[PDB]
């Protein structure tokens, strides 16, 4: 076939219109020659094909040798027809012959569907296994809400979801690959095994995949869960006038949690931005960094904002006070500063808008329309959701709304902070106030008549759906849809974390976020020692050992040089606090020397010098003879389970090697086996043409170029003839190490701050 | 993967006379034996054979030096009276995972003096009323068990 | 641009780089290319200075990363560039004082404490030598080089200040930025180091620039006057001006609308010196006469169906001798009468061929040889009686009387079915069986209703006239007009209501006309009532039994023309049947929202806590009449079928129009007090419409007695 | 065959690793049946 190529491609040079048009076009200008089709679009598909399944030959067949399976015409029925064709250059048949193939002819292989369409068939067990319920037939309340119509292995941003299709199913025109396919290895090499053993035309895999991987999301109209599997069967759960019970056949909490405190330890040091950046690229969740599913969800906490705002990705642009999530909808508000006396008795100096205004007002499940003027709230409407959110969203927008009113229902004091420990300005202080005493501006505020009406009817202060209600509050049995035009419009990021308009009002600020701990339900694994210096003994010993098994290639290589500067490693300082001070040296002594042996008189064992490493930064205590105390139990801060067995495993680390299977503090990682085999088969996923760097230009001193199979037979530091993308001759040099440009970068923006600190 | 390639592995294709112990783990067995294993051993300290299928105890060097041995995940089930045979001091006994049906199975163990620690777990023997008991009357030799004689210390 | 420098750049390297453009008064938005560059530019030096220290005894080495050595781990690069100009130049002389090196005159980039040298770095993309010499020449020998370029090539003053690969990996990383950058078609508009103070060049020409100067709004001579006039004059009040002078004559007219200002649409239906309306519907609808053939259910091409079904009936099979009832006005019996001997000669020949065997006289019986033969512009021209022709407007005509009897007989059940469905798949979940409930309550009164035949009848038709269309062009044909009827115990009659000869469908085109003679068996005697059959010429060919009562069979012929539009909507008439349940499921549904239950057996039927729904469905001397929600269901059919039989532009400016007064009295009846601007305008609107079309005629009838049955009972 | 089990971790007693698993049940009673195994201390005075 490479023959006919060359053969056709001469046949069309011998033109002189292709010569010209072959030798001006650029490889990239290609897809404009592509789009200039006839487009003699059919006016009427219906007509046509009933037209055409009425003619004796319509189907049009590509040449090829399939047609010798098939006579032209079987049983008396004609099938094929060997006239040429000028449209598609092939033969013609009929459905007659579609439906004998279907009958009989050639026996395909059925393994590929097993695996290629994974989706559809994992639809399929979503709805068999899924348990169905009741049907109520009363009237349902739906909101209008941007719902994922079908869930995703892992969502990505579209130009993400190519280039990882490009590298799984296209080997070749894999040039310098990105800082994408080494945050999707494990999604590369999956897809890439499960993939592999097929013959489908490599189009409809690739459509499959950005299927499968590039998300599609859409306005809907939503009652109960939002998932994407019930999502699947909204057409069927929900319904006007019928409602059915329906249960299809995790990270987000630990995101939150992650990026909460990133936030915190950034905020209290100066120059925020540069280290919680550099935190939040450096940190990974159990197989990737954070920029894994912060980028795949819509939004987020203020907390998740701020941080894709400090790093690259796009965040919808709704104002965030508090938990108020607020959407202007008209009015500007002229921020001048004033000076106020607060109910307290004391006056502040702060901002107030001068002007009418009006947000569209969401918080957790409330949403609603607020409509304020200076010093006052004029109106609020909203739909009965939940007490709590209910409640939240009027004492939010009640300060937000800078009311006269809400300054004189003062009682107590303001002078709180927060975690790290910083003074706030009056705004957030009486946000805090007003939350933890709610009680304080609602018996004040004052009560106005319930809203005589159809369906607007009142709410009282204790939030249940009582008459009597607030000054201005309103509840209607009506359903509010907002948040329309969701732009997400360019933001600026400041050092303070706090972002700011295309101008320079500011729209998220630094303290929105709210100063709740959790427990992060997956390993928040980062890997830089300012971080993990806050939580529990228990956290650290698995933050150590996640760092040293991250960097394992490096450390066994230290290893067989022998020398000390291997032990005075800083990511086992913070380890140093968690062994006892009385007994850290001598620990630090027997693993010493215990590895010292391991070293002279044996050969490698992973898991022992993995365990044994960390407890040797503090200095040794040997013996008043000289020799090394000896243990089999490092005891650990805390007691009872925090312990070390030195034989064979312990609550916090066991390895077994019959399955080659890490267990640490609770959690199972594959160790393979051991050995630069092990290394390289955790390598496995990475990206084609990942080990190799470019430099300079054609060089034919090498003669033809080389496939990546030759290219791996390289020694390190050759130099290879290869070609790039559609073509584009280059050479390379195979590398002989793996790269981190983040790393480098916040490496470089370190030494830089460093100098202006020395300097200053 | 068999016994043979275990034993090279180990022994490094090296005098059999250089290492006093064993890991026959994971390996599969012609019949459930113990093959790989010639008579001219004469030195050994620990032994461990974990998955291996052995079904019964009849192939087995004659030994003096022995002290642990390590039996688990086996359908074995027939008399240990061989041991006092092939090697009548041992100090570590491990059965746990086996396959043993009653109390009979275990009677034969009592010829041997030196055993110390027997282990039998989620054995076929072992949901019996007084078998604690019964066992220790049995093996008066015993000083350890399971793990809960009158205290817990480590092998 | 700055989408992708956000994307493909941190926010650390893009603060930077907007600091250092504000420190020089550059704005970075004005000049993305810009910004870029300096990014790209602190990228690379960054990328430079990683990863390389100095050991202690001075020669260079790498450092691995997260692994420090104390504290100093003293780095082989100090990057200069990034930092605050005042900040940098110290730097440099602190740098050139302690290593006792000149100061460049010049701020430099890295400095280099193995060569204790300052190095500059760039980037180009042009060749590397050019840009090599033109930085040398402009800084000189005080300071190494070190020049990038996008294609692969570079310049180093020294060739062993970086290693082979930090060389290779700022390219890499310099062809990945090309590579997007191409991708998002940026390189191309990207301008380098050089270009990137000249912006964008596109100025208008002298054509262009003359029409934009004379199509300045009216008062300017110059779009530069309007240009300056738009950017400076500043209008406060200018609406407000303009109203206090616009003339008091205009304005929306604000009418309240009361109901006594609603009056009956198209009073000219009433006068009874305007023609009855005819009927001009494709097919006979409440006439058919069904030659029926029990079948085994045997499936059989229309012509052996039909050759059969007369071969049943051979009195009229053989009938040749016609009784002319009635030759409407300009069709020839004799053309009529042998036309349809040659048809039925044609269906019950013993060849399969369904095409006319005559081929010549059917070419003037149709009238496709009656036609105008073109000639050339010239002529026309210069004769003088080649007129153009006046437009023909429909007839005004009167209601009728054949609607409303059809329309009442269409929506009556039947002991015979047609309409069949296709099987679906087991219904499992819940609320697929409640919807299979619905529809099995549904069909079981909708099948037996006689416009669903008729709605079947014109579905096969269409079906079949659009095959022969399609697989015969030029050529005469012939078509039963065929159906299959299954009745309640089961016999799949075949029935047999006509025949048609196809003219000649060789058209390139859609809207393209092709006539069609539609010759149709009927028990109706025309001389009932004549008005109603004005088109039609009719003869009477015999006579049949249906169970001892003798009636009288005629064939209505009739010639008529479609085209490729209408022929499909034929086959997609079947909607009707999905416009008919929608309404009716959302009317149960409402239902069922009251109590929680499902009443779609209480609705239909009733039970013992519900009675039966019940909706007012005709009327009879002034007396209104309610009608069980089956026969509702039967009527909202009819009225769906009809709104296609009879569906032309008229009827499309009669719906669309009247909705507006509909919505009026819907208004109404809530008592939200609409007002109008101009009722006489939507009044005339509306009745500009009803011309000659049956349906649009009826249905301004029904309007307006239902608006008078509004108006009395708005008493209360 | 009533039984839904997990498996949560692993105990030590005498360095010695011991599995743990979590046997999760649905099941069904009522007031009367709290009452019953209230009352089930009974088997004390039933063996004496």
């Amino acid at each position: 076939m490479t023959l006919a190529k060359i053969e056709l491609l001469k046949q069309l040079l011998r033109d002189n219109e292709a010569k010209t048009v072959l030798k001006q076009t650029t490889v990239d200008q290609y897809n404009i020659i592509r789009k200039f089709n006839t487009s003699r679009i059919e006016k009427n598909p219906s007509l046509r094909m009933k037209w055409a399944m009425c003619s004796n030959f319509p189907l049009a067949l590509t040449k090829g040798d399939m047609a010798n399976r098939i006579p032209l015409e079987y049983k008396g029925i004609q099938l094929k027809t060997n006239a040429e064709d000028i449209g598609t250059k092939g033969q013609m048949c009929s459905i007659a012959a579609v439906t004998w193939w279907n009958t009989y002819g050639p026996i395909g292989d059925t393994e590929g569907f097993e695996r290629v369409y994974e989706s559809f068939f994992l639809r399929k067990m979503r709805l068999d296994n899924a348990t169905w319920g009741r049907i109520t037939f009363g009237p349902v309340e739906r909101v209008r809400k941007r719902v994922l119509l079908n869930p995703l292995t892992k969502e990505m941003p579209p130009d993400e979801a190519s280039n990882v299709i490009m590298e799984i199913l296209f080997p070749k025109e894999a040039g310098i690959p990105r800082e994408s396919t080494w945050i999707h290895r494990e999604l590369i090499k999956e897809k890439r095994e499960k993939l592999k053993g097929t013959m489908i035309t490599p189009i409809v895999l690739a459509y499959m995949l950005e299927r499968e991987l590039v998300a599609r999301r859409r306005f809907l109209p939503v009652a109960g869960a939002t998932s994407a599997e019930f999502i699947e069967m909204l057409h069927c759960l929900q319904g006007e006038n019928w409602r059915q019970i329906y249960h299809p056949g995790s990270r987000s909490q630990s995101m939150i949690v992650a990026c909460r405190k990133i936030i915190r330890r950034s905020i209290v040091a100066s120059n925020p931005l540069e280290l919680a950046v550099e935190i939040a690229n450096k940190t990974v969740i159990d197989t990737e960094p954070l920029k894994s599913c912060l980028a795949a969800i819509d939004g987020g906490d203020v907390a998740c904002d701020i941080i894709r705002a400090a790093l690259g990705l796009k965040i919808r642009q709704r104002q965030r006070f508090g938990r108020l999530e607020l959407k202007r909808i008209s009015g500007r508000g002229f921020k001048n500063d004033e000076e106020i006396l607060i109910g307290n008795g004391t006056i502040q100096k702060i901002g107030i808008w001068d002007g009418e205004e009006e947000f569209h007002v969401r918080c957790g499940e409330c949403r609603g329309i607020l409509k304020k003027s200076k010093m006052k709230l004029e109106k609020l409407l909203i739909n009965s959701a939940k007490k709590e959110d209910m409640r939240d969203l009027i004492i939010l927008c009640m300060v937000f709304s800078q009311d006269t009113r809400m300054f004189q229902g003062v009682r107590g004091e303001i002078n709180f902070l927060n975690r790290a420990g910083q003074l706030l300005s009056p705004m957030y202080q009486l946000q805090r106030y007003f939350l933890n005493r709610s009680n304080d501006l609602f018996d004040q505020w004052g009560y106005e008549e319930s809203p005589k009406a159809s369906e607007l009817h009142g709410i009282n202060e204790s939030m249940n759906a009582s008459d009597y209600t607030l000054k201005g509050v309103v509840v209607t049995r009506n359903v509010i849809d907002d948040f329309s035009s969701t732009e997400t419009e360019k933001v600026s990021i400041t050092k303070n974390l706090s972002l700011i308009k295309r101008t320079g009002e500011v729209i998220m600020g630094a303290n929105d976020v709210s100063e709740l701990e959790s427990q992060a339900q997956l390993m928040i694994t980062y890997d830089t020692p300012k971080m993990w210096e806050m939580g529990t003994t228990k956290e650290l010993v698995q933050n150590t050992y996640q760092w040293v098994l991250k960097n394992l290639v490096t450390l066994k290589a230290q290893f067989l040089l022998g020398k000390e500067d291997m032990f005075q490693w800083d990511a086992f300082e913070a380890f140093e606090s968690i062994i006892p001070q009385k007994m850290a040296g001598q620990y630090s002594g027997f693993a010493r020397a215990v590895l010292k042996q391991m070293r002279d008189q044996e050969v490698m064992k992973t898991d022992q010098f993995i365990k044994l490493l960390p407890f040797c930064f503090s200095p040794p205590k040997l013996r008043s003879n000289g020799e090394p105390y000896q243990f089999l139990k490092l005891v650990l801060k805390g007691g009872g389970e925090n312990f070390i067995e030195v034989r064979k495993g312990s609550p916090l680390f066991s390895y077994n090697p019959q399955t080659e299977v890490l267990t640490i503090c609770g959690r199972m990682m594959s160790l393979k086996g051991k050995i630069e085999d092990e290394e390289r088969n955790r390598s496995m996923g990475n990206a084609v043409l990942a080990g190799f760097l470019v430099s300079g230009k054609y060089d034919p001193d090498l003669g033809d170029f080389k496939t990546i199979e030759e290219l791996e037979k390289l020694k390190p530091g050759e130099k290879a003839n290869i070609l790039l993308y559609q073509g584009k001759p280059v050479k390379v040099v195979k590398r002989k190490r793996y790269s981190a440009l983040s790393n480098d970068i916040s490496q470089g923006i370190k030494r830089q701050r460093m100098t202006v600190e020395s300097m200053g | 993967m068999e016994m043979g390639r275990r034993i090279h592995l180990e022994l490094r294709n090296r005098t059999p006379s250089d290492v006093k112990e064993l890991v026959l783990d994971n390996s599969r067995s012609n019949e459930g034996k113990l093959e790989g294993l010639t008579d001219e051993f004469e030195e050994l300290e620990f032994l461990s054979t974990i998955n291996v299928g052995l079904t019964s105890i009849a192939n087995l060097p004659k030994l003096n030096k022995l002290k642990k041995l390590e039996l688990s995940d086996n359908r074995v089930s027939g008399g240990l009276e061989v041991l006092a045979e092939k090697c009548p001091n041992l100090t570590h006994l491990n059965l746990s995972g086996n396959k043993i049906k009653d109390l009979s199975t275990i009677e034969p163990l009592k010829k041997l003096e030196n055993l110390k620690s027997l282990d039998l777990f989620n054995c076929e023997v072992t949901n019996l009323n007084d078998y604690r008991e019964n066992v220790f009357k049995l093996l008066p030799q015993l000083t350890y068990l399971d793990g809960y004689d009158r205290d817990d210390k480590e092998a | 641009m700055d989408t992708f420098i956000t994307r493909n750049f941190q926010t650390t390297i893009i603060q930077k780089a907007k600091n250092t453009m504000a420190e020089f008064s550059e704005d970075p938005e004005l000049q993305p290319a810009m910004l870029f560059n300096i990014c790209v530019h602190l990228e690379v030096c960054y990328v430079i200075s990683d990863m390389n220290f100095l050991d202690e005894e001075g020669k260079a080495y790498t450092a691995l990363e997260g692994q420090g050595k104390e504290q100093n781990l003293r780095p082989q690069y100090e990057v200069i560039e990034g930092m605050p100009r005042t900040i940098a130049w110290m730097v440099q002389r602190s740098l050139a004082q302690e290593h006792g090196i000149e100061t460049p005159k010049y701020l430099a980039d890295l400095f280099d404490y193995k060569t204790k040298r300052f190095i500059e770095v760039g980037i180009t993309k042009g060749l590397a030598d050019d840009y090599f010499w033109k930085k040398k020449e402009k800084l000189g020998n005080s300071m190494e080089l070190m020049i990038f370029s996008y294609n692969q090539d570079y310049s180093l003053s020294n060739e062993s200040s970086l290693d082979e690969e930090g060389k290779g990996r700022v390219l890499s990383r310099l062809t990945e930025l090309q590579a997007e950058l191409s991708l998002k078609n940026l390189w191309q508009v990207l301008i380098g180091e050089e270009d990137v103070e000249k912006g964008i060049d596109f100025k208008l020409g002298q054509t262009i620039s003359r029409l934009r100067d004379i199509s300045v709004p009216a008062g300017f001579s110059n779009f530069e006057g309007m240009r300056s006039y738009i950017d400076n004059i500043d209008p406060k009040g200018a609406i407000e001006r303009n109203l206090a002078r616009m003339s008091p004559l205009v304005s929306v007219t604000p009418k309240k609308l009361t109901w006594e200002d609603l009056r009956p649409i198209g009073p000219h239906i009433y006068n009874h010196e305007l023609p009855e309306v005819p009927y001009n519907a494709f097919l006979l609808m409440s006439d058919e006469l069904g030659l029926a053939n029990m079948t085994e259910g045997k499936s059989k091409k229309p012509k052996t169906l039909a050759k059969e079904c007369l071969e049943k009936y051979s009195t009229l099979r053989d009938q040749t001798d016609p009784i002319l009832i009635m030759k409407s006005e300009k069709a020839n019996e004799n053309f009529l009468w042998k036309l349809w001997r040659d048809c039925v000669n044609t269906i019950s020949n013993e060849e399969m061929s369904n095409e006319l065997q005559k081929t010549n006289y059917a070419k003037w019986a149709t009238g496709d040889g009656l036609t105008y033969q073109k000639i050339m512009k010239e002529v026309a021209i210069d004769d003088e009686t080649m007129c153009q022709e006046e437009p023909k407007i429909p007839n005004k005509c009167r209601v009728a009387a054949w609607v409303q009897t059809e329309m009442n007989l269409l929506s009556t059940l039947t002991s015979k079915r047609a309409l069949d469905l296709p099987e679906i798949g087991p219904d499992v979940a819940p609320v697929e069986h409640v919807g299979s409930e619905r529809r099995k309550y549904f069909v079981n009164e909708i099948n037996y209703c006689k416009a669903s035949t008729v709605m079947m009848k014109y579905v096969l038709f269409h079906t079949s006239l659009l095959n022969e269309s399609n697989a015969s062009m030029g050529k005469y044909k012939v078509i039963p007009i065929t159906n299959r009827v299954v009745n309640e115990k089961g016999e799949s009659f075949d029935m047999l209501y006509g025949l048609a000869v196809k003219g000649q469908s060789h058209l390139r085109g859609d809207t393209d006309v092709v006539t069609v003679v539609t010759f149709e068996f009927s028990s109706t005697d025309p001389r009932v009532d004549s008005g109603k059959w004005p088109k039609y010429t009719v003869f009477r060919i015999g006579s049949l039994f249906v169970s001892g009562r003798e009636k009288s069979v005629y064939l209505y012929c009739r010639v008529n023309g479609t085209n490729k539009i209408q022929m499909k909507w034929g086959m997609e008439a079947r909607r009707c049947l999905l416009q008919s349940m929608q309404q009716m499921e959302a009317i149960v549904e409402q239902e069922s929202s009251i109590q929680g239950y499902d009443m779609t057996k209480a609705c239909f039927k009733g039970d013992r806590v519900n009675s039966p729904k019940t909706f007012s469905i005709g009327t009879q001397e002034g007396k209104l009449v309610k009608g069980s929600f089956g026969k509702a269901l039967r009527v909202i059919f009819t009225k769906c079928l009809m709104h296609y039989v009879f569906g032309n532009a008229q009827l499309e400016g009669f719906s669309a129009e009247s909705r507006r007064l509909l919505l009026l009295i819907q208004a109404l009846k809530d008592r939200k007090g609409p007002w109008v601007f101009d009722l006489e305008g939507m009044y005339s609107g509306i009745e500009e419409c009803i011309s000659n079309n049956p349906w649009v005629i009826q249905s301004a009838y029904w309007f307006n007695e239902w608006l008078g049955f509004e108006k009395e009972g708005s008493k209360v």
